[PDB]
């Protein structure tokens, strides 16, 4: 509700101050007690940080700041209550922006775990998440109004720079702490992460996004072809290893639903001028998208073990998806759903670049691509069958809707006629195909009654069971 | 019988922004003078000769809206009962042309200058033409609105409105007393010429939609100020009084000062100089003898809104902190008078609307003071005829001299609490407007029903220029232009101005638009789903849902459909032009959901909510009102009788309800010159004509009222009173006085059932029932009233070729409230003989299936043309004035219903 600058102005601010100070001190005690705490402490840091009226990253320009026990009161007070004199006195032990931002650079190319900055990963970035956005409204690159641009001084200097740092060093600790077994930190990590998403550069995908869906579609690959394997020979030895795989779906899992929430925001938020403008890297990340909804609608373990994890880390995932009317605040299957699933969703939000790739005269070789799926034939089977039926390709000048709709795939500017190329139109269709066909399965399965539980029989027999 | 065909040129009406009008109170000039100098007239640019004419229209009814309308069209100046016209050799009111006398007869032609004058004292409008007298005036008109210049205009017109000073020349000197128009425009406005109750207009991308104007009203400038004068003051406020008035004399003084003037022994603005600024006590009586009050009433108001006044420091109020102003600064006295410190003085937000509230106050007691001495508003200041740019009340005034007024008011407050008499603020209080009428507030468009759809992935756009009320959607071809949009099972809606999702009741869905935001509506009937999307993005309820509707059954189909509120601007892309669409790449296109207008060649035909009340044959199924035939029996009539269905029960409606019967009876073209058997011959050769209404026990008579009505009675009033009924006289004489003729016109000519209840408000309900007879000579033009058999004293003259529809208005008290009787009197015909050609000479009273009762229904759909008009305005320049010119023609095929002379 925008209370601070009129709640934490005198003695709040104090008493706000001294917690916050207080809070990252923990970080120099390493006990068994703080392990379990410093998630609390890192949110309740975060809210103080997303309400505290003043810049206490940014001290050297307090001067300017109105909302400031500095400003408001005289030196004559503040000596009554003893204060330092100095808003960085007030306590110097948490770092600057600069230096803080520095650290958590140099830790993310350096390549620490986990184990080495716990408490930036619980107490701190949460903690930025909360301080950036906020003063990025107050500072430059915010929308000016006339007189409140030319006026006053702003405090912060926070810019959309400093929110893309923060997310490339974010993503590159995680991809550092992607294999690991125990990884509990993801789940909030995404959460206060989301925020400053928005912000995110374009040169996003291809630095960092790209590379760590690549990275987790093969990890995926290799435990679907260990899952074969296990299947082609069956033996009481098939329930060992078995085990196995399904501890891989779980941490591949917790990484997936760690890193797609701030992929389905970029894409909400750069899906307009993917579109506009065609670009490859999306197309590249629909195709790793696709391939690892086409592996989870194949293996049943993966979806399995997806819902275990959703339903014992309390993931809301409608959160999510809702975030951003939320944001600006204008049973089993509530809590797990296939539609809810992050996996289908943003391959859901992807589509339409995989669309757009295709051209509408496609769109009969896409349908034979489709029934030759519900034939179970290989990726190779359905290219060499278009490449052979290629001569059937949609004509416009047997309907008008196509031809506004190849009017439109000109009137795209990296579009050309001559770019389109056999192979290109088949492999593009392949892909088009093959997930349009297992999201028709995923949206209408028929899977229930599978295993029917509304027991009717068993209430008529409910004596007799007994 | 037959419908009638003929082609008929478009009319368009072009005004300038003057509004003017009288009310007690009013701080408003009753005579106005403008002038109209034609450039280029073509006489037939088509078969129809060229239309032009100049006059006044009221605000409230001069509704001319393109095409259709009363007669043959081409509705203009003098086309209704709200407007007053002059062609040249006609005056034009209610679509009757009355010849008038001129020098020099002609119908308007180039060179030619009209000179129009309106006195609302009398009232009375007059014409000059080239500076020689029309010998014809319009009088005894409605006052219940604001009066405009205006001009009615086909194709091939070129017409200069000349104002007065700047906005035109006059030719001819303005009559004594007659004031030019250009000095009835308000501070915050600007002269302009503009249209009257657009739908339409175009824009840069294509034509925009345009909602209900929000139109001012003759009351809005009288001054209403609080009343303070049954109230009394505590002695503290009575002794307080003198020092804050000298107090506010100081202020004003310092202000005057800081603005420049220096002291004078004369005041005059260009003089440069203010006397009373020797001392705060030298100030001269007189300004104290205004001012005083003034300060007094201050307390009085403070006292009369609630707040509570109290002492907090007597210390105060006896000693207080002087600011004194800077030596630096220098008078010529050298003594400049030291109000008290403002900076020990710290004022509440709710004080700023206290003083805002008084600030409204003492404008308005200052205005309505120089008022009564006889003071009017003007943007030409003239102190010796009493004209002042700032006498309108508050809320008209300009931000500048309202910011003005505040902060003396502010200071003053600042004084009063520097003083230390403690006010504490009253909670604040919730106010309705009710500025329109709730049918002429909302306007619908919607595409017409042959592009019905019950199949495919359809998608279209709204772009919203304004931020206001206005819902976008899907419709179904049966939906009522009389309902808000999505309040039934008609329509399916977003509203960008709360975000909420409209089907069959409001439910939160997505989020406002701002100005310029687009919301693209789609519809799936292959999953049965509406989306809505703003600028790329789909918005979503409270909950992960992406779709606003679902479950929705294709029925009949669905049509886009649009709301506009008043004030309100939006721009509706149908797809016809794919290019145009700004965000369907973004959303619709990779779904599959194509244009609702891709591949049609025209633009889609649209249908908008007309406000123009028409009356309508009353529904057999209408939940409240129930009409039945009765056949006539040897002792009873034929009658059609009204009775209330869900009388006496919640959910019941209880409204005025105006009814006419179908059928009219018309006036012979050229009028004659000057027991109880029906005699054969007197009652085969009378033209006297008889119809009855039976007032049944239990409906109050005081609610009814009986009649006729000619066809343009279009006024939907629940607050209706034969003084509401529209009234004009015609006077014609020779050059000098001499009236040849005096003629009244009326759409309403009727009776009240409370002229002939016998005094018995003592038990006013009454066991008997009341039948009030109407009858006609259809060779004379005479109308006459029975009450009970007993002759009525009101009698109506009406001219020839007039047709009169039976008429009741009512307001039901009762289940069974009235019942028209067709009958006759002794040697009178019954309505039957006039109506119906067969039956002249029948005196058996008889009601064929044709003569049935319709009711005021307020709404209607009305097709909108494909093309309208295009007419330029301008401002050639001073001398020469504000330019109009319409070149290129348009025509409409009009379909005319003879009865009910409509197009």
């Amino acid at each position: 509700h925008q209370f601070g600058d009129d709640v934490i102005l005198d003695d709040v601010q104090v008493s706000c101050y001294r917690t916050l100070c207080s809070i990252y001190s923990l970080g120099t005690t390493k006990n068994t007690y703080v392990e379990k705490l410093r998630p609390a402490l890192g949110e309740c840091l975060a809210r103080l940080a997303a309400a505290m009226p003043v810049a206490f990253l940014e001290p050297q320009l307090n001067e300017y700041n109105a909302c400031s026990v500095y400003t408001t009161k005289s030196p004559r007070e503040r000596a009554i209550l003893g204060l330092p004199n100095s808003v960085e006195e007030m306590c110097p032990d948490i770092p600057v922006l600069d230096r803080l931002m520095a650290d958590i650079g140099g830790l993310a190319e350096s390549g620490a775990r986990y184990t080495e900055m716990p408490h930036v990963i619980e107490i701190t970035l949460p903690m930025l998440c909360s301080y950036l956005p906020r003063w990025w409204e107050r500072g430059p690159e915010a929308p000016p109004p006339a007189l409140p641009a030319g006026a006053p001084p702003p405090c912060t200097a926070v810019t959309s720079d400093h929110l893309n740092s923060l997310l490339g060093n974010i993503l590159r600790i995680i991809v550092n702490n992607l294999g690991i077994d125990e990884a509990t930190w993801m789940k909030r990590l995404a959460v206060f992460a989301q925020p400053i998403v928005s912000r995110a550069r374009p040169e996003l995908l291809h630095s960092h996004f790209i590379p760590t869906i690549g990275r987790l579609r093969k990890r995926a690959g290799k435990v679907v072809a260990e899952e074969e394997q296990l299947r082609l020979e069956a033996k009481a030895e098939a329930e060992e290893g078995e085990l196995l795989v399904r501890d891989e779906f779980s941490v591949l899992c917790r990484d997936l639903y760690a890193l797609y929430p701030l992929l389905i925001r970029y894409v909400d938020n750069n899906r307009a001028h993917w579109l506009t403008e065609p670009n490859a890297n999306a197309e590249e990340l629909f195709r790793m998208v696709g391939e690892i909804f086409i592996y989870w609608s194949k293996s049943h373990n993966f979806k399995r073990e997806e819902q275990n994890f959703v339903v014992q880390n309390e993931i809301n995932n409608m959160s999510f998806l809702t975030a951003d009317s939320k944001s600006k605040m204008a049973r089993r299957g509530d809590r797990y759903s296939v539609q809810t699933s992050l996996i289908v969703a943003t391959l859901k939000k992807m589509l339409p670049i995989g669309l757009n790739m295709c051209a509408p005269t496609d769109q009969d070789l896409i349908m034979l691509a489709k029934t030759r799926y519900a034939l179970k034939d290989t990726d190779e089977e359905v290219r060499e069958f278009l490449q052979n039926n290629l001569h059937l390709q949609g004509k416009v000048e047997g309907s008008p809707s196509l031809r506004w709709q190849m009017a439109l795939y000109r009137g795209l500017p990296g579009r050309e006629e001559d770019a389109d190329d056999p192979e290109k139109i088949v492999r593009r269709v392949q892909e088009v195909s093959a997930v349009l066909y297992h999201l028709e399965q995923t949206e209408h399965p028929y899977k229930s009654k599978k295993a029917v539980w509304h027991k009717l029989l068993s209430k008529q027999r409910r004596r007799a069971v007994v | 019988l037959l419908l009638q065909t003929n082609l008929i040129n478009y009319v368009t009406s072009i005004r300038p922004n003057i509004f003017v009008g009288r009310a007690e109170g009013s701080t408003q000039y009753g005579k106005w003078y403008f002038e109209v100098m034609v450039d280029e007239v073509v006489p037939f640019l088509t078969a129809q000769a060229t239309h032009l004419r100049v006059g006044w229209a009221l605000t409230e009814g001069y509704s001319p809206y393109p095409g259709g309308g009363e007669g043959w069209g081409g509705n203009g100046v003098g086309d209704d009962l709200y407007s007053y016209g002059f062609d040249g050799l006609h005056l034009w009111t209610g679509h009757v042309a009355r010849p008038v006398t001129s020098p020099g007869q002609h119908l308007l032609a180039p060179e030619d200058v009209v000179s129009c004058c309106l006195d609302l004292s009398v009232p009375s409008i007059s014409f000059r033409i080239n500076g020689c007298p029309v010998q014809g005036v319009f009088e005894a008109f409605n006052l219940d609105g604001l009066f405009f210049p205006v001009v009615s205009f086909s194709a091939g017109v070129k017409v200069r409105f000349l104002l007065g000073g700047r906005h035109g020349e006059f030719k001819f000197l303005p009559p004594p007393g007659y004031a030019p128009c250009h000095e009835a425009v308000l501070p915050r406005e600007r002269l302009r010429l503009e249209p009257i109750k657009e739908y339409r207009r175009e824009g840069p991308r294509g034509p925009h939609l345009v909602g209900p104007s929000r139109c001012l009203s003759h009351t809005d400038f009288v001054p209403c100020p609080v009343d303070t004068v049954q109230i009394v003051l505590p002695p503290h406020l009575e002794r307080i009084r003198e020092k804050l008035a000298e107090n506010i004399h100081e202020l004003w003084a310092l202000t005057r000062i800081e603005q420049g003037w220096t002291y004078g022994p004369v005041r005059d603005d260009n003089k440069r100089l203010h006397p009373c600024l020797v001392n705060f006590h030298s100030l001269p009586e007189p300004e104290r003898n205004y001012n005083l009050q003034m300060s007094g009433e201050t307390l009085k108001t403070l006292l009369a809104l609630g707040c509570h006044v109290g002492m907090a420091d007597e210390k105060a109020e006896d000693n207080l902190k002087k600011t004194k102003l800077p030596k630096t600064y220098m008078m010529s006295n050298g003594y400049k008078p030291a109000p008290l410190d403002l900076s020990h003085v710290r004022l509440t937000p709710a004080q700023t609307t206290l003083v805002d509230r008084l600030a409204e106050n003492g404008h308005n007691v200052w205005a309505r003071d120089r008022v009564a001495q006889g003071w009017s508003y003007s943007a030409v200041q003239d102190i010796p005829a009493r004209r002042n740019p700032r006498l309108v009340p508050y809320r008209l005034l300009d931000e500048a001299t309202k910011r003005s007024n505040r902060d003396s008011l502010c200071q003053a407050v600042r004084t009063l609490l520097g003083y230390g008499y403690n006010i504490e603020p009253p909670d604040q209080e919730p106010s309705q407007v009710e500025n329109q009428s709730r049918w002429d507030r909302v306007r619908i468009f919607r595409a017409e029903k042959s592009y019905t759809v019950q199949s495919g992935r359809w998608y279209f756009e709204f772009e919203a220029v304004t931020t206001g009320e206005m819902r976008v959607g899907w419709a179904r071809p049966e939906l009522r232009p009389d309902v808000e949009l999505g309040a039934d099972e008609l329509a399916y809606v977003f509203n960008g101005h709360r975000g909420q999702r409209w089907h069959l009741g409001s439910e939160p869905f997505g989020r406002p638009w701002q100005s310029g935001d687009v919301v693209g509506c789609m519809i799936d009937l292959t999953e049965n789903t509406i989306i809505f999307t703003l600028n790329g993005e789909v918005l979503m309820s409270d909950s992960g849902s992406e779709t606003a509707f679902r479950e929705i059954e294709i029925g009949d189909g669905f049509l886009p459909v649009c709301s506009l509120g008043p004030g309100q601007v939006g721009h509706l892309n149908l797809g016809q032009d794919v290019s145009s669409l700004r965000f369907f790449a973004i959303c619709g296109l990779q779904e599959g959901f194509e244009p609702f207008a891709i591949n049609m060649q025209r633009p889609v035909t649209t249908w908008f909510s007309k406000s123009l009340p028409q009356f309508e044959p009353v529904p057999p199924e209408h939940p409240h009102y129930e009409v039945a035939r009765m056949d006539g029996t040897v002792d009873t009539p034929p009658c059609l009788r009204l009775a209330h269905r869900t009388w006496g029960s919640q959910n019941s409606l209880v409204e005025m309800l105006f009814l006419r019967l179908s059928l009219p009876v018309q006036f012979h073209q050229h009028f004659r010159c000057t027991d109880n058997r029906d005699d054969p011959e007197i009652i085969l050769n009378t033209t006297t004509y008889y119809y009855s209404v039976r007032v049944f026990a239990g409906q109050e008579p005081s609610c009814v009222w009986v009649g006729w009505v000619t066809p343009d009675y279009h006024q939907h009033d629940m607050n209706f009173d034969l003084s509401k009924v529209r009234a004009v006289t015609v006077t014609m004489g020779d050059e000098q006085g001499n009236v040849h003729s005096s003629l009244k016109c009326s759409n309403c000519y009727m009776v009240w059932g409370g002229d002939f209840v016998s005094p018995g408000q003592q038990g006013r309900i009454s066991h008997t029932d009341l039948v009030i007879g109407c009858l006609v000579d259809l060779a004379t033009g005479l109308m006459t009233f029975t009450a009970n058999g007993k002759e009525s004293n009101t009698f109506f003259q009406v001219e020839p070729n007039t047709k009169l529809f039976p008429a009741v208005f009512v307001l039901p008290t009762h289940q069974n409230v009235i019942q028209f009787e067709l009958g006759k009197q002794k040697n009178i015909m019954p309505l039957s003989a006039a109506m119906f050609l067969s039956e002249r000479k029948n005196p058996a009273p008889q009601c064929p299936p044709r003569l049935e009762v319709q009711m005021l229904m307020p709404v209607s759909w009305s097709r909108m043309p494909n093309h309208f008009l295009q007419v330029e305005t301008r401002r050639a320049g001073e001398r020469l004035g504000w330019a109009v010119q319409c070149q290129d023609p348009l025509t409409m095929m009009a379909l005319h219903i003879p009865e009910e002379n409509r197009c």
